[PDB]
């Protein structure tokens, strides 16, 4: 509890349309956009983090969202633990929680800033480094200051989720329409998908001769690929449609009849990102581990790094597949692989359920406080009817995530299926939200 | 307290003050 | 990394043909793939002023030419002839090295600080002045302002609406240098069928703009729960709409052709359409005064074919939140009075099923759009309405805003059951061509808007349903809610 | 076995949506996302010479 | 501007045009100075009056009885007099609750008489007054259905019927009216 | 549309022109009852401005204008009552209450009085002929 004075941006007092909406979600996300490809002053890793944090070196937005994400999970487990007791009929407390949440991320940006500044490439050698230092802190300052708009009721939804989506698809576009090009020995061929057939398709003119060389494309992105990736997005548009409805009834006010769904992708978002950070931390720490040490008996049990790749170790096994040929040549690993990631997304999607406050006891309690009863079922058997129902429905969302995952991964689409999966289930997520409120 | 379009001013004056920034130590270094 | 560009224009001719490829097909594959009678269509726009047709007349290719492109880009590329990795660019070599390179980034400096800011700011500005309704901010204040501090003693008028409207903020935009006094001079040389003399341009500006004015001030006076200026803002529009001055006998006056001072010193006792279409064909003209058959029978056809209303049943329904419903029977001004007992019964009733349960406006919104209205003398053209609006009749105020319905079927109006006159007096009910199953009985649905009272006993209730364009027969009914438990 | 019998009773329990909604959703989702990717290729396109010439 | 008189004490406005609202409030300020200039007492209490009271009274009733006296010319005068002293000489700041009933009381016996002897708008509009006021009750209702009907008015004839009818609909006149209501007009259109 | 600025005139007329005292008291117990009017004014009409502005067609800026004077009304209220204070030594008690009447008496004697003019619009728009003794002769 204190007293604070800082910018912030004001809530409407009325409802905002869609169009206004609309256009400030693309006006912001076309400022962030570019703020990410702009080139510092004084200037003279692992890829899954920063593509994750949606964040690139070597620009004005080099910490990304980095900040904003980290004081929200802080935030998120110190309500967890219990320690803030919030109490919801205080609005004070919320807003005080809030500040207290803006002024700890702020102080970590800044933390950030000046050990990245310190410690950095960049070198040792005053004013110079007071400019950088400067730069980055206007430039992730806007960044949450764009964050808290779209937050507060100017935008669609969240915008760490947006920014995430949009770097996702910018990627999925840059590797199908890529104008870049490598010059190896036989000549020019296109990075791109689509560029390249229609190149070959152009200038060699010979289509039995030239269709057989774009369609496979051993080294580079080629049409089979985006062929799969636009089924497999397909496929994931038709799942989501997939859900159980049950008729219930209210007793406080009659003639209220009403329907509750039940979805199958019930937390669809937690698994996927869980058992992605699971598998990245495993990789990075055996990665140092096995740098820093040049041997010892269960450092080589954990795993061992080769030709750079993870090979006879327990970090081999957790290893993704990269095609039907490693598939056909240990089947052992490939069987290991999916029932350990079936059932670490299964127990996840239960843990998650569980915690999250979503089990059938809460939504029980839920039905009984707000009055509402099943149509042809008694009151005493709510809560023993939604535990045959709601646990299963989770398990099963999380294991055919978890398939459709591997499947991605396996096919050889341009992107992974967490990567799409995100996009997808964000945008779904927009569209239903807008559907629901109605609006054009 | 802060206004929408005065967030969207400030970052637009941000880029454009980087923008120039770089290209006046270009053109010093060009013609100096 | 670091790239090099292409100097020899080797590779950007494909990128540009599968740039203007994949944007042309499927907009080609796209263009590939690509209720109610309205007799008035025709004799509207043959009565309406010549001045007034010149004002109204007054205030692809992208296709071919991106074929034309692919044609001379395919050319191009076909008279053409033509370990490290090294790293190249599909964009050309000039476009960054020649002496156009400062043109580029000071276009992107233009485009980015000069077009986004301003755009924008023009646009919320814009987008935030008006009121949701489609009305200026200012328009509305003033429209509260006066409404806050007026007397009740004061009777509500045409003129004193006039006089409010002559403030509006949206008419000073139109015309910079105009004073309130020259608006009300113009609408009641409007309103009064009279020249303005040399601001006719202006005149019917104002008057197309008058309506959603009209609208704004209608809501916002069912707003403060006040009936009074609600019906009065509705007589202004029915008036304004027709030109015609707000009298006794006006709806008969409203016809295309009739000359004031021969009806008014002639007859005293015609007040209304019945009482005229009492008369026979001939008296018909000796009273109005046009004596030309010609003229004669549009005049006729024009004054059988408005829409009277008349109602049918109306009661309580009570879901979760009551709405009211009715049934009315939209006839013209000619059919003799039909009984209620006759009605097979089948058409009042609902069906009563899931999809009907969860939203009854579903029905109703299926039914036809109404023809566009005859408006000999407004500007643009109109489709005819009709605002239904609720108060109580223990106190006297409106309890809530007023619904406008757009939808409902003129079928009973069109001139294929012509035999069923009043002038035949010989109970036309009884005839071969007269089914009872033919006729069409409309809906309207409206929603109470308030939850029934906690108490047990009767509480009545008074809907009107008003026209908006024409001087017809409108319905004032009363209805009680029982409340039993 | 009882864990795929009883997804099976679920799904069979669940409402699989129609043309009619479907066309509806691929719509509006594919309209999102390429309205999105679109920005991010040309905005990660046009910044390339820009960013040469500028520095 | 404003000039103020030397011997009346009034206060007139001097200008040439003025608005509405000017001069109601110079009204309001000229009746309020000739009361206080009557009333002496430093510390004057709401307490109403005596002696106006006794001579309103006695011109009401001296009114009333040229009805026993079938002179029903004169009564109408004589109460329109009436009420002119109890608005005039009766000063504002009396108490509410005194002056309110006194003249509704005194305005129903004014509009039975005026209906009795034939004149029709002056009643009117005494009608719609008192029901404006504040005061709604089946017994005003069939008049003003009455005065509508009689100066030829439909429309709001059958209105002012419907809304009697909600208030007490056992009553038996009410239903007569709105039948003669509903016949005219049926010969009104039809 | 105010009778504030006339209390001040007359004051500064008695100034000068040596006016009697009564008429300083008729002008302020006028103030006092036109500001009790609009404070029951906008007391009995702050619910449906709200509804109107929660709805949306009413704007923004009107809503703080109208909130500011909530508590004008009642700054200009007390600055009244201190002068009637000032002007008469413990006559405040009293004042309240014959405002409080003398503000719904003149409204009656308004509403009344307004029924001179509102007679013949009558006449106007429905076209009667009307002769003499109010009698109809149509």
């Amino acid at each position: 509890p204190f007293e604070s004075f800082l910018p912030e941006v004001i809530a409407p007092e009325r409802k905002v349309p869609y169009n206004q909406k609309l256009i400030w979600t693309g006006v912001s996300l076309l400022i962030f956009l570019i703020l990410g490809q702009i080139p510092l002053y004084g200037i003279v890793p692992l890829y899954w983090l920063r593509a994750m944090l949606a964040s690139n070196r070597g620009t004005l937005l080099e910490l990304g969202v980095s900040p904003i994400i980290t004081s929200s999970l802080i935030f998120q487990f110190l309500q967890g633990t219990q320690l803030l007791q919030i109490r919801p009929e205080s609005k004070q407390d919320r807003e005080l929680f809030q500040i207290a949440q803006k002024v700890c991320a702020i102080i970590l940006i800044l933390g950030q800033a000046l050990v990245v500044v310190m410690t950095g490439n960049y070198g040792a050698p005053l004013p110079i480094c007071l400019l950088l230092i400067f730069q980055l802190m206007f430039a992730s300052l806007i960044v949450m200051l764009l964050d808290e708009l779209l937050s507060k009721g100017y935008g669609l939804g969240s915008g760490i989720s947006l920014f995430i989506a949009t770097n996702i698809a910018e990627q999925i576009f840059w590797r199908a329409f890529a104008p870049t090009t490598v010059n190896s020995g036989r000549g020019k061929e296109f990075e791109g998908a689509v560029i390249a057939f229609f190149h070959l398709l152009a200038v060699r003119k010979d289509k039995k001769r030239a269709l057989v060389e774009a369609f496979y494309r051993t080294n580079l992105p080629n049409m089979f690929q985006v062929l799969m990736t636009v089924a497999i997005f397909l496929f994931v548009l038709y799942l989501q449609g997939f859900r159980y409805e049950l008729p219930i009834r209210s007793t406080k006010v009659r003639g209220q009849i009403g329907i509750y769904p039940i979805k199958l992708f019930y937390t669809s978002n937690t698994p996927i990102i869980l058992q992605s950070a699971l598998t990245s931390n495993i990789f990075l720490i055996s990665q140092i581990l096995f740098q820093k040490y040049p041997t010892n008996p269960l450092i080589r049990l954990i795993g061992v790094w080769g030709i750079q790749m993870a090979l006879s170790g327990l970090a081999y096994y957790i290893q993704p597949l990269m095609s039907l040929s490693e598939a056909l040549l240990d089947p052992i690993k490939t069987i290991v692989y999916i029932t350990f990631v079936l059932g670490s997304c299964a127990v996840f999607s239960k843990t998650w359920i569980e915690i999250s406050g979503t089990s059938p006891r809460d939504i029980a309690k839920q039905f009984k406080d707000q009055g509402m009863v099943i149509n042809g079922k008694r009151e005493t058997s709510i809560y023993r009817e939604l535990k045959k129902i709601i646990p299963t429905a989770a398990a099963f969302g999380g294991a055919t995530i978890g398939a459709l995952s591997v499947g991605s991964d396996l096919l050889g689409t341009l992107g992974s299926g967490a990567s799409i999966l995100l996009a997808t289930t964000t945008i779904y997520g927009y569209y239903e939200a807008a559907a629901k409120e109605g609006g054009f | 307290r802060v206004d929408p379009l005065v967030v969207l001013f400030l970052a637009v004056g941000f880029i454009f003050s980087v923008v120039a920034l770089h290209v006046i130590s270009k053109v010093a270094g060009k013609l100096f | 990394t670091n790239y090099e560009y292409d100097e020899a224009s080797e590779t950007w001719p494909s990128f540009i043909l599968t740039g203007l490829l994949m944007v042309v097909g499927p907009m080609t594959l796209l263009q590939i793939y690509q209720f109610n009678e309205e007799v008035f269509k025709n004799l509207n726009e043959e009565y309406t002023s010549d001045e007034i047709k010149q004002f109204r007349r007054k205030f692809n290719i992208i296709i071919i030419v991106g074929w034309i492109l692919v044609a001379i880009l395919l050319q191009r590329i076909n008279s053409n002839d033509a370990q490290s990795t090294s790293h190249g660019i599909a964009l050309p070599r000039f476009l960054v090295d020649g002496s156009a390179s400062p043109l580029l980034v000071v276009c992107y400096v233009a485009l980015l600080g000069l077009i986004l800011p301003y755009f924008v700011s023009r646009w919320w500005a814009r987008t935030q002045s008006y009121t949701k309704k489609g009305i200026h901010n200012v328009t509305a204040s003033n429209f509260v302002s006066n409404l806050v501090n007026y007397k009740p003693s004061e009777i509500v008028t045409t003129d004193l609406i006039l006089h409010w409207l002559s403030f509006a903020h949206e008419f000073k935009q139109f015309f910079p240098d105009l004073q309130p006094t020259d608006f009300e001079k113009l609408l009641q040389d409007h309103i009064n069928r009279r020249d303005s003399g040399k601001l006719n341009n202006a005149k019917f500006r104002i008057v197309a703009k008058c309506h959603s004015l009209l609208h704004g001030l209608l809501d916002i006076a069912c707003g403060f729960r006040n009936l009074d200026i609600a019906l009065g803002a509705i007589n202004t529009f029915k008036c304004i709409v027709q030109a015609v001055p707000l009298t006794p006998n006006c709806q008969i006056l409203q016809l295309p052709n009739v000359d004031k001072e021969h009806f008014i010193t002639k007859t005293g006792d015609i007040h209304t359409l019945g009482k005229l279409f009492t008369l026979e064909d001939a008296k018909i003209g000796e009273v109005l005064g046009i004596k030309d058959q010609a003229k004669l029978n549009e005049t006729l056809r024009v004054a059988s074919h408005i829409p009277n209303l008349k109602i049918i049943k109306a009661d309580f329904l009570v879901p979760g939140r009551p709405y009211i419903s009715l049934k009315v029977l939209v006839r013209s001004a000619k059919q003799p009075l039909i009984p209620t007992s006759l009605i097979p019964e089948e058409n009042l009733t609902e069906p009563q099923d899931s999809e009907s349960q969860r939203d009854p406006f579903a029905m109703m919104s299926k039914q036809p759009l109404v023809p566009y209205s005859f408006a000999p003398f407004f500007p643009t053209k109109r489709r005819g309405s009709w605002c239904c609006l609720v108060s109580s009749q223990k106190d006297g105020k409106i309890l809530q805003t007023p619904i406008i319905i757009e939808k409902l079927s003129y079928k009973n109006l069109n001139d294929d059951k012509d035999f069923f006159d009043k002038r035949i007096k010989m109970d036309l009910t009884k005839h071969e061509k007269f089914d009872i199953n033919d006729w069409e009985i409309g809906t309207i649905k409206i929603p109470l808007g308030q939850p029934a009272p906690e108490t047990v006993g009767d509480f009545f209730f008074r809907v009107i349903v008003k026209s908006t364009d024409y001087f017809t027969t409108d319905l004032d009914i009363t209805m009680n809610m029982k409340v039993r438990d | 076995v009882e864990f795929v019998r009883e997804g099976t009773q679920f799904l069979a329990k669940c409402k699989k949506p129609d043309l009619k909604e479907y066309t509806k959703i691929v719509k509006a989702v594919g309209i999102g996302f390429i309205a999105v990717g679109i920005i991010g290729y040309a905005i990660k396109l046009i910044h390339i010479p820009i960013r040469y010439v500028i520095v | 501007t404003l000039e103020y008189n030397a011997n009346s004490k009034l206060i007139t406005a001097s200008d040439a045009v003025v608005a509405l609202s000017t001069e109601t409030n110079i009204d309001q300020i000229n009746v309020l100075t000739t009361s206080l200039i009557g009333e002496t007492n430093p510390n004057f209490t709401p307490q109403p009056n005596e002696a106006l009271s006794k001579m309103i009274k006695g011109l009401f009733e001296s009114g009333m009885k040229n009805l026993q006296q079938k002179k029903l010319n004169e009564a109408l005068k004589n109460v329109s007099l009436a009420i002119e002293m109890a608005q005039r000489k009766r000063a504002p700041w009396e108490a509410f609750a005194i002056q309110l009933p006194e003249l509704h009381f005194m305005l129903r016996s004014k509009i039975d008489l005026c209906l009795i002897l034939g004149k029709h708008l002056e009643a009117l509009q005494d009608l719609d007054f008192l029901l404006g006021t504040g005061l709604i009750q089946p017994d005003v209702f069939v008049r003003k259905a009455d005065c509508l009907l009689k100066l030829r008015q439909w429309e709001e004839a059958r209105a002012t019927c419907e809304r009697g009818l909600a208030l007490a609909p056992e009553d038996m006149k009410l239903r007569a009216l709105l039948i003669e209501t509903a016949r005219n007009l049926a010969e009104y259109n039809g | 549309n105010d009778a504030h600025d006339l209390y001040f005139q007359i004051k500064e007329m008695s100034e000068n022109e040596k006016i009697h005292e009564k008429v300083l008291k008729a002008a302020l117990l006028n103030r006092g009852a036109e500001s009790v009017r609009r404070s029951l004014k906008l007391k009995e009409l702050a619910p449906q401005i709200n509804l109107l502005y929660k709805n949306g067609s009413i704007g923004e800026d009107y809503w703080k204008r109208f909130e500011t004077e909530v508590k004008l009304i009642e700054l200009e209220f007390k600055d009244t009552l201190q002068e009637a204070e000032r002007l008469q030594p413990g006559w405040v008690q009293l004042f309240v209450m014959v405002c409080k009447e003398i503000c719904f008496n003149q409204a009656l004697s308004r509403r009344y009085q307004s029924i001179l003019k509102r007679k013949e619009v009558c006449i106007k728009e429905w076209e009667l002929k009307i002769n003499n003794d109010g009698r109809l002769v149509n």
